[PDB]
């Protein structure tokens, strides 16, 4: 197996900058390398093949170069449409391997998340289900960690998270974690809390409420 | 000691799709015409599809033509049945059967069957969402939770589009029940919690469902 | 298109009897006919092909005959293992068609079902679901009809039935019909009723209850 | 332009199976090597499988090898991916991609992609049942016979075995075949008829055993208040 490694994993920059993404192969792959662009919820688009050849339709601000084990993709003059994930691929006749992808996001100053907790509504509660929501509003960077504590007991396997894309106005992210429980299991405990760890915080911030 | 085995059955919503595979043991499928048959809950058998050698002829029951497709893979001994635009009467136990005998003639019976795989088609093709308030407990946060709908998408506005600043509508999550859930939140000034009214408008076009729900800080 | 019709739809007999199942074709198919045995939850087994040829391994008590548009499958000396469903099939080169199937059951006297109705338990009710169960106990023959009425309104599409096989002791059947509703929908109505129609009854039996009492 | 479309994605339990199809438009697959790629939730792409022209070479990633199978149908332009013994790390968006270019060489990139289909593998392979009583009602008793039982609902997978009074009660017991509900969980009910006079002395407990989750629940059924 040939192993492809991209660098960096996340590249923060501003519109108009010139950025470079590196792709390293564990072995020599000559010029059998391609670069793909992918946006959330869409299919990957082939940008470059044979290390340097631009596919018909790709803007000239994209370029690719390199050989052997070192390859680079350069975006000269980042436009708003260029913010996406970029994958390098070693494609063989009957197999292929990808890198981890490089997410190119809009660079901004670190912002702490505004944390809120929402208990389940009584209308939903009487139906038999309790959804406890925890919201992280306008933070940066994207990496955050949310843990649920019910009577000091750490929850696992009963919550789902959902993250927005970069806001066009403030270039921040927002996250929502939903802890779903049955009415009985919800009625069996008292204090519900979400503890949030993020680079913009000096320590994990805990938002809680007492059932009642 | 010839053997066949199906895979891929399960639960499907009305109008959905489902693909079944069929593997064999102690013989090769290349020489045999392969068939898909289904046992309906009524108890009787119903011929679904047939594919000849070299895929020269592909035949379907009248009830499934234009919706089903049969394929074969002789080099690895596999048979496939795609079922699209599935109806409720497609609910059945699907068996994969072989046409053959001790000598291969031009028309032999089904001498080998697989155990079958269960395919259940629920009648509900769409479901409308339930909308619950996320009440505001400086700056306050409020919203509404749009839970248990199928399929995507769901659009959410605030105050018929008047309120746009500070609104975050999160991507839908697929719950373990098979239904989608999302939440839409807004940041507001605290002082506006007593005067300004907050209504989230949830539209689910697949079910033509429209729900306008207002959110209070609770008593 | 050729349509295959089996007769009867249900054939009741006793162990040791000699039974005949008829298969009729709308058009002449000569001897392009097969007979299959199938038991519940199992795969169909090929018994006879080309109208009369018995497959190697099939007991000699099975036999088939006929041609053109008339075919018969005879089991001479029914054993307990022979109670199953039997399908006749016209098989063409690239298509096939089956009959409706003939279920061979143990013959018994007609028995009326003892009907019972169970409201949803409070434990289930406060969790958000109300299951109302209707039970038809020990009846014969298998054909029964169960209709749900909620506040005199006939329900359709919100109930599921489940039938047992012939009981090894009395050769009867039992059926359970479950009407499932949300807690709100259950709290929205008062009277729930199961109406049962069966030949062993002179008239439909209705078991009902008022939500609360 | 050329287009591809996947079908067959959805929810799967750990250890289950699922087959995906891929149809095309405005080109033929016969000349093209076809591939399956998946985007994991982490964000990166992962090559899953490849099938050559005429199905001569079939290659798989190590993480799916021995469990996945790729097939092609050139005469009707379809591609298939069987996924067996599915693991939770198989959760991804699966795209069916074409190997090709403006002119067909011996090694071209993936120039055409489908929109992808979501395949989610839940970690829970089994679920224990909820058992509720079907109590002998004040009015639902005719003659000298009463009926009681318990409803074993929302479990996965089959089977569930039900005894009464640790096996003491066998006469008159009917355990009905399981029903598959629209939620994907199974539901069953077990009933027994008993003499009415025995309602005061003899206690009635149904023992429900679901070995796939090894869950055992003994529930007693009394008349309501
Ligand atoms: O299909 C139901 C039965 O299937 C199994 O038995 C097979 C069956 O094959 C039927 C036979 O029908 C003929 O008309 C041809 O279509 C034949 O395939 C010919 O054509 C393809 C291209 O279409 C060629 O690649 C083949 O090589 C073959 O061509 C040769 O054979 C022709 C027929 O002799 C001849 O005209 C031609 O010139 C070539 O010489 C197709 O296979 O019957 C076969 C014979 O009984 C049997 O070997 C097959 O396996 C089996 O399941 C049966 O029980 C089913 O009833
Ligand atoms: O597969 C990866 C590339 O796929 C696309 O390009 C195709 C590729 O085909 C590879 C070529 O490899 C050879 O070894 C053969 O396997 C050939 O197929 C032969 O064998 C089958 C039976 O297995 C026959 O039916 C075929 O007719 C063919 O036999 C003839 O052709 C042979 C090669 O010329 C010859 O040796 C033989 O004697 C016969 O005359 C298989 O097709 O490369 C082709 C040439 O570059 C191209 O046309 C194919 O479309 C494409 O997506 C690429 O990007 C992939 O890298």
């Amino acid at each position: 197996d040939v192993v492809m490694t991209q660098s960096p994993s996340t590249l923060s920059a501003s519109v108009g900058d010139t950025i470079t993404i590196t792709c390293r192969a564990s072995q020599s792959i000559e010029t059998w390398l391609a670069w793909y662009q992918q946006k959330p919820g869409k299919a990957p688009k082939l940008l470059i093949y044979k290390a340097s050849t631009l596919k018909t339709g790709v803007p000239s601000r994209f370029s690719g170069s390199g050989s052997g084990t070192e390859f680079t993709l350069t975006i000269s003059g980042l436009q708003f449409d260029d913010f996406a994930t970029y994958h390098c691929q070693h494609y063989a006749g009957y197999s292929a391997t990808f890198g981890q992808g490089t997410r190119v996001e809009i660079k901004r100053t670190v912002a702490a998340p505004s944390v809120f907790i929402f208990p389940p509504s009584d209308e939903q509660l009487k139906s038999g289900t309790a959804s406890v929501v925890c919201l992280l509003n306008n933070f940066y960077p994207r990496e955050a960690k949310v843990q649920w504590k019910v009577d000091n007991a750490l929850q696992s396997g009963n919550s789902q998270e959902s993250v927005t894309e970069q806001d066009s106005k403030d270039s921040t992210y927002s996250l929502s974690s939903t802890l779903t429980l049955s009415k009985a299991d919800y009625e069996k405990h008292k204090v519900y809390a979400c503890e949030v760890t993020h680079q913009g915080l000096s320590s994990p911030v805990t938002k809680s409420f007492n059932r009642g | 000691e010839v053997q066949l085995v199906e895979s891929g059955g399960g639960l499907v919503k009305a109008g959905g799709s489902l693909i079944l595979s069929c593997g064999v043991s102690n013989f090769r499928i290349s020489a045999h015409t392969m068939n898909w048959v289904r046992r309906v809950p009524g108890g009787g058998l119903e011929w679904v599809a047939s594919i000849s050698t070299s895929s020269t002829y592909r035949d379907y029951a009248d009830a499934v033509k234009g919706r089903f497709t049969v394929s074969r893979d002789d080099l690895e001994d596999f048979v496939y049945l795609q079922m699209h635009k599935m109806r409720v009467e497609d609910t059945a136990i699907y068996y994969c059967a072989r046409k053959g005998s001790d000598r291969l003639s031009d028309n032999d019976p089904f001498d080998a069957w697989g155990p079958g795989t269960v395919v259940t088609v629920s009648p509900a093709s769409t479901k409308g969402p339930s909308v619950f308030p996320l009440a505001p407990s400086g700056t306050a946060a409020l919203g509404c939770l749009v839970k248990d709908y199928f399929p995507e998408p769901v659009t959410v506005s605030w105050n018929s589009g008047a309120l746009t600043s500070g609104v975050h509508t999160f991507p839908a999550v697929l719950q373990s029940s098979g239904l989608y859930s999302l939440s839409s939140v807004v940041t507001v000034p605290s002082s506006s919690l007593g005067t300004q009214t907050y209504i989230c408008n949830v539209n689910h076009k697949p079910s033509n469902t429209k729900v306008d729900k207002k959110v209070e800080p609770k008593s």
